[PDB]
């Protein structure tokens, strides 16, 4: 989860808004409609059609970014166990309570 | 069933080296029909075995629940 961002995310730079076709409308001075206005004339420009547009930019994979097992080290302050002793202790029983 | 554990191991160390010798072209369900050794699968247990089982098994009831059954038969039996 905390990876999945990094292709489809990009930090925003990355895959969306990646250079050249950021600006391809003019310079705006009609109207102060800045944002908005260039989202919606990318979403309608986006009429192209295509099909099984597969890539495997990945190391050994499809469509997806790879984790760095090293930012994967972040995950493990995060999760949670199930703490019991008295589980522990009850196990002492089940089993000839170890005795018999 | 250790006994026969042991046998079959040793039925399966024969079909590996079958296979081995040949061009391992056959499993062991395979081998049980192209080919039998009924001496061979008669397994006969040797004590060891049972020297081996006993050190592993638990009784089928702790002393509480012994106790308990032997008050109840003093009741109805020791009268």
């Amino acid at each position: 989860l905390k990876s999945v961002h990094r292709w489809l995310s990009a930090a925003d730079q990355s895959e969306v808004v990646p250079g050249n076709d950021n600006i391809e409308y003019f310079s705006i001075n009609e109207h102060g409609r800045r944002e908005e206005n260039r989202l919606r004339l990318k979403t309608l420009l986006q009429q192209d059609v295509v099909h099984e547009t597969k890539t495997s930019t990945s190391a050994a994979s499809e469509l997806t970014a790879v984790v760095t097992i090293n930012d994967l080290l972040e995950a493990c302050q995060e999760t949670k166990p199930s703490i019991s002793t008295s589980e522990l202790v009850k196990l002492r029983g089940i089993y000839d309570r170890f005795q018999k | 069933l250790n006994a026969m554990s042991r046998i079959a191991r040793m039925v399966e160390k024969k079909v590996s080296q079958h296979n081995e010798l040949t061009g391992e072209n056959i499993s062991t369900r395979r081998w049980f029909d192209k080919i039998a050794t009924k001496e061979d699968t008669k397994v006969v247990v040797k004590m060891e075995d049972f020297l081996k089982a006993q050190e592993q098994l638990t009784p089928s009831v702790s002393r509480a629940e012994l106790n308990h059954y032997e008050a109840v038969r003093a009741n109805f039996e020791g009268a």
